[PDB]
RNA sequence: UGCCUGGCGGCCGUAGCGCGGUGGUCCCACCUGACCCCAUGCCGAACUCAGAAGUGAAACGCCGUAGCGCCGAUGGUAGUGUGGGGUCUCCCCAUGCGAGAGUAGGGAACUGCCAGGCAU
RNA sequence: GCUCAACGGAUAAAAGGUACUCCGGGGAUAACAGGCUGAUACCGCCCAAGAGUUCAUAUCGACGGCGGUGUUUGGCACCU
RNA sequence: UCCUCCUAAAGAGUAACGGAGGAGCACGAAGGUUGGCUAAUCCUGGUCGGACAUCAGGAGGUUAGUGCAAUGGCAUAAGCC
RNA sequence: GGUUCUCCCCGAAAGCUAUUUAGGUAGCGCCUCGUGAAUUCAUCUCCGGGGGUAGAGCACUGUUUCGGCAAGGGGGUCACUUACCAACCCGAUGCAAACUGCGAAUACCGGAGAAUGUUAUCACGGGAGACACACGGCGGGUGCUAACGUCCGUCGUGAAGAGGGAAACAACCCAGACCGCCAGCUAAGGUCCCAAAGUCAUGGUUAAGUGGGAAACGAUGUGGGAAGGCCCAGAC
């Protein structure tokens, strides 16, 4: 019938970048699914918000045979 | 037999395509063995004329750079969206 | 390094921010102001961003 | 799904998870007719050492090499090695076998002999 | 008269129309009727020219459409203001753009196809050429 | 050191699929037996245990093979940042960036740790 | 313990009429006329299957196409 | 009021009486953990049995499933015991 | 509605969010003044990043046409068959804001470095104003790719900006006025007269006052270019 809806935005995306020096427990990224996997250092969240485990530099890799995202965190 | 005279190109890219096609010529690449990919130029009526008779697409052509003489065949043809041009050949070292 | 004096040579009015930005890094302050600045591809940049509005002179 | 596509499936969480947490895992593998142990680095890539029922030091004081009472020898046999290599704890990777039987009474004898897990 | 029998949408975005066109080539038929100008076919004006090119032939040969008629086009009645939601599907167009095979033909001699060709084009709102099968 | 096999990884299709050939001393596999440990919303299929009469049939591994997958230029084409322009629903010029698809072509993986069998 | 859902929730508690009307304001906003637009309207043309015994275009013309006017039905809310 | 997608111009956000849908609950297991498992669809064969029930094989390979809209995830399953 | 002397410095907004709110108001954003603090911020270069947009494509989700193959359905049997329709599949061809086995330019986040920039940055504190925006460019939704229409994004200008040009003409082009000059150079735009500057030079085109309004379509207007058919076995 009537249309006239939609929902607040809910500011999803990357919040660290590659390279990025982060204190432990930052988000990294604020996802809907697993579009990016935790890697070394990398946690995930319930929402699947992944944040670091360690202080150190966001880096996201390829891996695996499924050719999947994951992002993980180097010291520095 | 055909004969084509070709000039080998001092550009690349999309300027100096287009500013050959403006100029009555249009790019064109030989490619195939163990040379390397040779990038040349041509006249556009002349091959617009030669590629109106099959025997174009299925002989040895000779393409003539330089005073050498490079044996192809016709290997792919881009042709103008409508009007009656050609705007680019592959040619294949035969 | 090398010095290459600069030439503003249009008008900054109704550039872009970035450009305007650029002028400033460059320390042109109007048409015709003439600037002496180093030879390096930092300054090579900012030159290149609004090249129609500046001549170089080497 | 066939056994071993089967059996790998089996293992791979488990296995991630050792990767994630950088444990040395002591890996058990077992056939009819043998069984095996191998303790890995975390890397995944390096034995540190290793035992099993081919070896003929070791196949030579069993009565047949693919039963419980082989299993007991190969994994007190790891145990010894890894200890005198300064190799204390580490982590079971059972590798989608069952934690039974044979793997067990392997896991049981390197407990026994001193190793952590 | 062509239309999707079903869609997965009622209405669609205006959109644009840039770019050169894909299906250039004739390639089912010996002749084709090929667009040089930008614009929007209606499915009227499609059927108009195909009975046309069809009258020509006496229906002998054999006759392509290269185009569909997919985007719907929507309007707002007399005495309408403006909002209050878009408006209702009205009619259906295909988006041409210069370069595009609209028609092709076989079975019947150059001269005829030209001429029923020449029929059909002076029912679309583009200018068209006509244009032949070419080895590669 | 060489061939062969098993295990654990790197790499994630140039690495996979198919088709043909090929291997059992060893290893692997099927296999034998099953009261029992243990198991089946039924089933010793699977999980599991005790084994060694048979076979490499299947599976697996190896070698071959361009039907497919996969990789893939050069050149042109599309788009586009900045500046300028036209007949401004769309385009063109200068400059920089420059795909996608297709073409030639590549391609029957590469590689580390430990252990076992064989040979010189 | 509130569908305080008008969902940051004026009160625990509330519908209407005014052509008998009134004040403060707005061309911030409607009705007339102007203006912009030209889908609609009106006028003209392009193609020509067909009507016209025969014959497309004397007179007309299906399916479709392109315009001109400002001129109807409207859109807008720029002036008052 | 709230959720999902598009418009939204490849970071976030982004309007209209723009284009499409959904929520105002459910669940003591439909939560936790250990252990195990793997869809859809099609072809062939099979009592009653039919286009479609349950059985077997083969192709297929997640197109299934996810209490519910949409989108993103999901095989190490997040799916099923 | 009106709000009264002068000079100087800086200099907005017409947005978000909430509002019995919508021409009101509040917090934030943006202005000003003061205090303090970092190599704070900006441009560029190199380095480290994620993209799913333009474009493309058609394996996926849908849609689409031609050909092959085909289960199935509609019709005739009194199980078999018909010039019918036929999904899937194979080959070929397109379309997509809510398609993606591809994928830019830009933009954005982060590191480092020089030059430049009257700290341009952040924090706290005193004072606000503003929350009717307009046109133009680009990318879009809506509308008819109608509107001096309407709604977002992004830049410019007007607003709050004079001067030169576009005859006139906020919003377009050039350009930012501290004051004085009867000096000089330029910008856009111009140089026959109104009217400052070429009745300039050189090679062409046009004959329509085209230039100095308007499409499908029509036509031995005329210029340039590359080919072809017939022809002294006599062509038109
Ligand atoms: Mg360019
Ligand atoms: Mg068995
Ligand atoms: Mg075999
Ligand atoms: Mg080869
Ligand atoms: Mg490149
Ligand atoms: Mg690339
Ligand atoms: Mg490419
Ligand atoms: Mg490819
Ligand atoms: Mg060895
Ligand atoms: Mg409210
Ligand atoms: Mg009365
Ligand atoms: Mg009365
Ligand atoms: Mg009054
Ligand atoms: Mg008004
Ligand atoms: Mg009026
Ligand atoms: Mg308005
Ligand atoms: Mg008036
Ligand atoms: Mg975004
Ligand atoms: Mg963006
Ligand atoms: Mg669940
Ligand atoms: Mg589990
Ligand atoms: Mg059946
Ligand atoms: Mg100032
Ligand atoms: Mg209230
Ligand atoms: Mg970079
Ligand atoms: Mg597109
Ligand atoms: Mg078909
Ligand atoms: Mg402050
Ligand atoms: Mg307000
Ligand atoms: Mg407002
Ligand atoms: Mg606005
Ligand atoms: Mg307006
Ligand atoms: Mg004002
Ligand atoms: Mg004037
Ligand atoms: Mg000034
Ligand atoms: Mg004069
Ligand atoms: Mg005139």
């Amino acid at each position: 019938t009537r249309n006239g809806r939609d929902s607040e935005a809910k500011r999803l995306g990357v919040k660290r970048f590659g390279g990025e020096s982060v204190l432990a427990g930052s988000i990294i990224v604020r996802q809907r699914g697993t579009k990016f996997h935790a890697g070394a250092n990398v946690g995930c969240g319930r929402d699947h918000t992944l944040f670091a485990k360690a202080d150190g530099k966001v880096k996201f890799e390829v891996k695996g045979p499924k050719n999947r995202k994951f992002i993980s965190i180097e010291a520095e | 037999m055909f004969t084509i005279n070709a000039e080998v190109r001092k550009e690349q890219g999309k300027g100096a395509s287009r500013r050959l096609r403006a100029a009555n010529k249009f790019p064109a690449i030989i490619y195939g063995g163990k040379e390397a990919p040779l990038a040349i130029e041509l006249d556009h009526d002349k091959v617009m004329n030669m590629q109106a008779k099959a025997e174009f697409y299925s002989e040895v052509l000779t393409i003539v750079v330089d005073g050498k003489e490079i044996k192809v065949k016709a290997q792919d043809v881009q042709r103008h969206p409508y009007k009656p041009k050609l705007q680019h050949i592959d040619f294949v070292r035969a | 390094a090398k010095t290459i004096k600069i030439t503003q040579t249009r008008s900054a009015i109704g550039r872009l921010p970035k450009h305007k930005a650029t002028l400033l890094g460059l320390g042109l302050r109007r048409i015709g102001h003439t600037v002496e600045r180093e030879d390096t591809p930092a300054i090579r940049g900012m030159i290149n961003a609004v090249s129609f509005m500046v001549k170089v002179e080497e | 799904m066939d056994k071993k596509s089967a059996r790998i499936r089996r293992a791979t969480r488990a296995r991630r998870k050792l990767q994630e947490l950088g444990a040395t895992r002591l890996v058990v593998h077992r056939t009819p007719r043998h069984i095996y142990a191998q303790v890995i680095a975390p890397n995944g890539s390096e034995v540190l050492v290793a035992a099993s029922t081919v070896e003929k030091a070791i196949a030579e004081q069993l009565k047949y090499t693919g039963n419980k009472d082989a299993a007991a020898a190969v994994g007190k046999a790891v145990a010894e090695r890894a200890l005198e290599k300064g190799i204390k704890d580490v982590s079971f990777d059972r590798s989608g076998f069952q934690y039974h039987g044979r793997v067990q009474a392997l896991a049981d004898a390197a407990r026994e002999a001193g190793l952590q897990f | 008269m062509l239309q999707p029998k079903r869609t997965k949408f009622r209405k669609m975005h205006k959109g644009r129309n840039r770019g050169l066109a894909q299906g250039t080539d004739v390639s089912f038929g010996s002749f084709g009727l090929k667009a040089v100008g930008r614009g929007r076919l209606t499915a009227r004006q499609i059927e108009a020219a195909r009975r046309a090119m069809t009258r020509a032939v006496k229906r002998q040969g054999k006759i392509w459409i290269r185009v569909f008629p997919d985007k719907p086009i929507t309007e707002k009645p007399l005495a309408v203001r403006m909002g209050k939601g878009k408006g209702n599907v009205e009619y259906w167009v295909a988006l041409i753009q210069p370069g595009k095979v609209l028609y092709e033909m076989d079975g019947v001699p150059e001269e005829l196809a030209r001429e029923a060709f020449k029929l059909a084009a002076a029912k679309l709102p583009i200018k068209t050429t006509f244009v032949t099968k070419t080895v590669m």
